[PDB]
């Protein structure tokens, strides 16, 4: 496991940036997914369920001004730094896997 | 010796990022 | 210069993260000042000019939740992390510089 | 030929931590 840093910034205010931090990689793609799932909560209080698309999900990502995650390496012990297009990556390996 | 200190466990963080917050919109019907 | 990475806490709430980034290790010491110069502004709106001890500075430093940073190493591309002990002694080393 | 695309410049962000931000005082005269 790799201690794992999420930059987000979800509009153009740098005022609405937040950061989270997990103990691995998979933690924090499992973190995106979650902060999505609350996003459709607040938006469907009424729901015991949802259904997406891994579509919505990444039309979510694209849609955030900025998205980021720094993951730890312990040989260097720096943090190597990944872009959107890694993290949606790395969210549809999650899922797949989770799938079987 | 030094006391143990205990605390309740911290909830994991995950963000709301409010994004339907303050979300308007005005019809005109003339 | 290194690009540097700013994260900042000021509660125990994670809901007050925020994180800001810099050209170089300097600007980012230049920024931590600035945070603090724009909390004794608003709390002090009707001086023109404030002057502080680094004392001050070191005690709202320390009274804050958390603050590290991370700054860029060309020769890995990846991200370096320093803590709370290790900005207060850049900015030490920065005022002294800025005072001569 | 593609639209060359300018913009107001963007202002350097310096966080306000709002650290005062209501915080009260209660007294009491009993």
């Amino acid at each position: 496991m790799s201690h794992t840093i999420l930059l987000v910034q979800p509009t153009k205010r740098p005022e609405g940036r937040t950061y989270a931090d997990y103990e691995s990689v998979n933690e924090c793609m499992e973190g995106v997914c979650k902060m999505y799932e609350e996003h459709l909560k607040r938006m469907n209080p009424n729901s015991p369920s949802i259904t997406y698309d891994i579509s919505q999900l990444f039309d979510f990502i694209d849609d955030l001004a900025d998205l980021s995650c720094l993951v730890y390496r312990a040989d260097t012990q720096t943090y190597q730094p990944y872009n959107k297009d890694w993290i949606k990556e790395k969210i549809y390996v999650l899922l797949r896997r989770q799938a079987q | 010796p030094r006391t143990a200190r205990h605390a309740p466990a911290v909830r994991k963080f995950s963000p709301d990022l409010k994004l339907l917050k303050d979300v308007k919109i005005s019809v005109s019907f003339t």
